[PDB]
């Protein structure tokens, strides 16, 4: 039941025009921070952010002057929270998770963690949201074939 | 429609 009872929130593909548009997706519901312009970077490692960036030596910060970076994260292996700050920790300014089936968009909840990994949930800063695979194939597709993809999120709904 | 994974 209630299967669409999500809190959704529209974003904006601003580049390419191939795939501009507005789009709904899904705000996690953990740490929400205002509008964040930046550009979607898929990794070629780690695709499912479940052990650290570090590891890879892969950091997604931005250089000076440039825009902050978006990671495009797949759905699976992990709760969504430690994606988010797994995320965080290698320096992305948002995190998209693409849903790993044709779906409804889902809600990503905080899970009931064991006492030794309580505390990182309340230091998630980064805005998260859940997109749809249609929408992730799209921006893949695009990213693959060289073009830049830049968003607007907007989390003033939440 | 909430899911933590």
């Amino acid at each position: 039941g209630s299967r669409f009872v999500v809190e959704k929130n529209n974003l904006k593909v601003t580049s390419p025009d191939s795939i501009k548009g507005i789009y709904e997706c899904a705000i996690g519901n953990f740490g929400v921070p205002g509008t964040l312009v930046g550009t979607v970077v898929y990794p070629k490692s780690n695709q499912k952010a479940c052990k650290s960036y570090s590891d890879f030596d892969i950091s997604f910060k931005s250089k000076p002057g440039r825009l902050p970076t978006f990671v495009l994260i797949d759905r699976g292996d992990c709760y969504f929270t430690l994606k988010a700050w797994i995320a965080q920790q290698a320096g992305a300014a948002a995190i998209l998770v693409a849903d790993s089936k044709a779906e409804p968009l889902i809600t990503m909840d905080t899970p009931e963690e064991d006492k030794s990994d309580a505390d990182y949930l309340q230091n998630i800063t980064i805005p998260s949201a859940l997109i749809t695979k249609t929408l992730g194939d799209s921006i893949k597709s695009a990213l693959s074939g060289g073009d830049m993809v830049n968003m607007k999120l907007d989390w003033t709904e939440s | 429609s909430d899911r933590f994974v």
